[PDB]
């Protein structure tokens, strides 16, 4: 059929300037990462430090849902760009350089081990008991 | 609906888009003008059992370029904006990855030791002086 | 290491700042050398031979200079930016 | 031991200016990955390696208490040479040290963790596979493992101890005057017989 | 006669009937390796 | 120049791979800086090795050591490596003629 | 000897028995998440360790020029006459003198031992 011989051009365009920036949110494999739960998420800079040059923490459907939090690619593209091609109706693909490249990974939620309680089992932490107790007690 | 949300229609659609990773001189061609709506056409041909990936310079650009295919089954990209009205959306789930490679071989180092060399201009060396300072 | 390393640890030298407030900023950009000079009692200098150095018991030394630019701010809106070539 | 010799052999880390060393995988949290699998992942490239995977358990047993990555910098911290005053300022201060002190030539970039996880990951790889008896240790009489520190390096070295003085003596010169309220003249504050 | 020796070894029933059912037999593995002496 | 020829052929960078792909790629370090990772390690050396033959991008003291059992390539630039000239043997002939 | 990590935060899952049932359980820590075990062996080590060197070898090892080559060993797969073969030369062996041979055509990393 026509798929097996199908042939298709279109169109490059490159606007000078957009209204909003484009980069690049990546998922590890492993990560599972599922868009179908996510019926509500919030991206916004970290608080820990204390704008423009920090972390970014994205957070979907509120507590309940998982954590992931976004770090930008040290490692500059000197020698290369990246560019995005999205489907248009009138058939000519669009191309946008990468603002930025942001690597997401999740973050477990749970009651885990403070600073504080972390100093009291530095005192077993060559020799511990059950493993599995140490979380139980707290 | 508030400011931090994150308009994920474009991951409700499934919209699938292609990252392409290209060198500074094409993307430099394209930075000189910038504004004319048109650099170039991304010609794709498709075999019985094998598809092959090309893009044409523009003649006034000027005045080949083989695309090659990645894996991205390894990796899961997603493409969001940011809107200057505080309006973040998702654009679309990346399902192709592409490379631009130079047809020459010889004569493209050339213009590669041209920007090395162009680099090298900020790059300051200590200066013979043929008259102590007085 | 005169071509390249002298230059290079002179330009990855971070800025003096000098707070008072007027603010004080010493940035060293180019580094320049000599031939190898000696001064004379008078003080003239002259090109020193490598035997005058030997015979003398001289060091075959070469002068060094560094471009200084040096800018100062202070709060009003006012900003003075004077360079001392060959320092 | 009855205990230690159950786990294992556990790998450390003896990263600078810190007066003792902290388990490999703290060293992995502080850099930002928790999960385990995100950590191994930069050590262990083939899972499929039940070897190489036992070879880590003894560390991952040491470092579990510390689950979170700004309780592993409090630890790499409070371990540093000028102990923190307070719990914040320890991580600061354990940020700094791995931002710059930890595997310099990969970077000292706010943003170059990955890449030094990696070639952190890299030296435990490599490790283990010494342990393993996978690759032959490394021959320190091998002449491609020197360099020849030459005439330019030698004096290249002198110069920026000697540049650091000529620039901390101007900044103490300037210092002076400037308290004292009055300009400083740029020459006088230039100390030449320091570089001569 | 069976071309592999074997040895099964369990902990004792009056334990069976408080540092670790588990953990307690590497301990016991590793230290019959070495500290044992046939 | 050697960081930016290698990032324009196809070596993928640390930063932008899944852990999964270093298995089978071969590591490319550049002054013990793991760089990136690269799926044909055999025609990179052959064009790295062309390179500095031709005095084009890599200077004549740049040595490329590939570990084949290892799979690294380590490609030295820094100074204080000391080094011999010796003559190119192709097809089991002298390239001087 | 399969090691199995958490389906929520990708941690280690440890061996763990639940007596109600008597069936071994992979427990997460520190997740209060469970698995189901299958394999039944949570610890194995071999002293002798009789690991297979061929499993070790890597095939692109054929285009080290350092290597002597053979004529006489034909490869098994594809009956290329060219070989290429080395000692494991590796520790924990104690006896590194027999031959590895792996097959010079390219695309064909057969790996095999007389
Ligand atoms: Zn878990
Ligand atoms: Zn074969």
């Amino acid at each position: 059929g026509p798929s097996s011989q199908n042939v298709t051009e279109y169109v490059v365009r490159v606007p000078k300037n957009t209204t909003k920036k484009y980069n690049i949110m990546a998922f590890n494999a492993a990560d599972k990462v599922n868009f179908a739960t996510w019926n509500q998420a919030r991206l916004e800079r970290d608080l820990s430090n204390k704008p423009e040059d920090q972390p970014w923490l994205l957070r979907v459907n509120g507590k309940s849902g998982r954590k992931f939090k976004g770090i930008k690619k040290g490692g500059v593209t000197e020698n290369t760009s990246y560019y995005i091609f999205t489907q248009c109706p009138d058939g000519a693909f669009e191309a946008f350089p990468v603002h930025n490249w942001y690597n997401f990974t999740p973050l477990a939620r749970h009651r885990t081990l403070t600073a504080e309680e972390a100093e009291e089992e530095w005192e077993r932490r060559n020799k511990v008991l059950n493993h599995f107790s140490i979380m139980q007690q707290r | 609906a508030e400011r931090g949300e994150l308009d994920l229609t474009g991951a409700k659609q499934n919209t699938g888009v292609w990252l392409v990773k290209v060198p500074k001189y094409l993307s430099q061609q394209w930075a000189k003008a910038s504004g004319r709506g048109e650099v170039g056409k991304l010609r794709i041909a498709k075999t019985q059992g094998r598809t092959e990936v090309s893009f044409t310079l523009n003649e006034d650009l000027a005045n080949e370029h083989p695309f090659v295919l990645q894996s991205v089954g390894g990796q899961t990209l997603t493409v969001f904006t940011e809107s200057s009205s505080d309006k973040l959306s998702l654009e679309g789930i990346v399902v192709q990855r592409a490379e631009c490679r130079p047809a020459a071989s010889e004569n493209y180092m050339r213009l590669k030791r041209l920007q090395i060399e162009e680099s090298s201009k900020p790059v300051r060396l200590s200066q013979q002086l043929d008259k102590v300072v007085t | 290491f005169i071509q390249m390393s002298v230059q290079r640890i002179v330009e990855d030298a971070p800025p003096i700042d000098l707070q008072a407030p007027p603010r004080y900023l010493l940035k060293f950009e180019q580094i320049y050398l000599s031939k190898p000079t000696h001064w004379e009692r008078d003080g003239a200098p002259s090109p020193m031979m490598p035997n005058e150095a030997r015979l003398r018991n001289l060091t075959y030394s070469a002068p060094l200079y560094v471009d200084i630019t040096k800018t100062v701010i202070k709060e009003g809106e006012e900003q003075l930016q004077t360079q001392h070539q060959k320092t | 031991g009855a205990k230690k010799s159950a786990i294992g052999q556990r790998i450390v880390a003896t990263l600078p200016y810190i007066k003792q060393e902290v388990p490999i995988i703290i060293v992995f949290r502080a850099l930002g990955f928790v999960s385990d699998r995100d950590i191994l992942e930069h050590i262990i490239y083939d899972f499929e390696d039940p070897e190489m995977m036992e070879m880590v358990k003894p560390s991952l047993d040491e470092a579990f208490v510390i689950q979170e990555q700004n309780v592993a910098l409090n630890f790499i911290g409070s371990r540093g040479a000028k102990p923190g005053v307070t719990k914040e300022k320890r991580i600061k201060y354990a940020k700094e040290v791995l931002q710059k002190e930890m595997l310099p030539h990969v970077g000292v970039s706010d943003f170059c963790e990955t890449k030094k996880a990696y070639f952190l990951g890299y030296m435990v790889h490599r490790l283990l596979l010494a342990a393993l008896g996978r690759r032959e240790l490394d021959d320190r009489d091998h002449y491609g493992n020197k360099r020849l520190d030459l005439a330019g390096p030698l004096l290249a070295f002198l110069f920026r101890g000697m540049f650091k003085n000529l620039l901390k003596e101007v900044r103490i010169y300037a210092q002076k005057f400037i308290d004292r309220g009055k300009d400083f003249n740029l020459e006088l504050a230039i100390k030449t017989r320091i570089i001569s | 006669n069976a071309e592999k020796l074997v040895l099964r070894i369990r902990i004792m029933n009056s334990d069976e009937n408080k540092m670790d059912d588990d953990v307690f037999l590497r301990c016991i593995e590793s230290n019959m390796l070495t500290d044992m002496t046939l | 120049p050697i960081l930016e020829f290698l990032e324009e052929w196809s070596m993928e960078n640390l930063e932008e791979i899944s852990p999964a792909a270093i298995a089978d790629a071969t590591k490319i370090f550049v002054n013990g800086c793991w760089v990136g990772i690269h799926k044909d390690p055999e025609q990179l050396m052959n064009t790295l090795r062309k390179l500095r033959r031709q005095m084009d991008i890599i200077v004549s003291e740049v040595s490329m050591i590939r570990d084949i059992r290892e799979r690294e390539i380590r490609i030295y630039t820094d100074a204080g490596r000391i080094c011999r000239p010796l003559l190119i043997v192709e097809k089991q002939k002298l390239l001087l003629k | 000897v399969g090691i199995r990590f958490c389906q929520e935060c990708n941690n280690m899952l440890y061996p763990k028995e639940d007596k109600e049932n008597r069936i071994l359980l992979y427990a997460c820590r520190n997740c209060d998440y469970q698995q189901e075990a299958d394999n039944s062996c949570i610890y194995v080590n071999k002293i002798t360790h009789e690991v297979d060197e061929l499993t070790q070898i890597i095939a692109d090892v054929s285009q080290d020029p350092t290597l002597p080559r053979t004529e006489d060993h034909p490869c098994q797969k594809c009956g290329h006459k060219e070989a290429v073969f080395f000692q494991s030369h590796s520790a924990r062996a104690e006896d590194a003198m027999r031959l590895y041979y792996v097959c010079t055509a390219p695309h064909c990393g057969h790996r095999w031992t007389e």
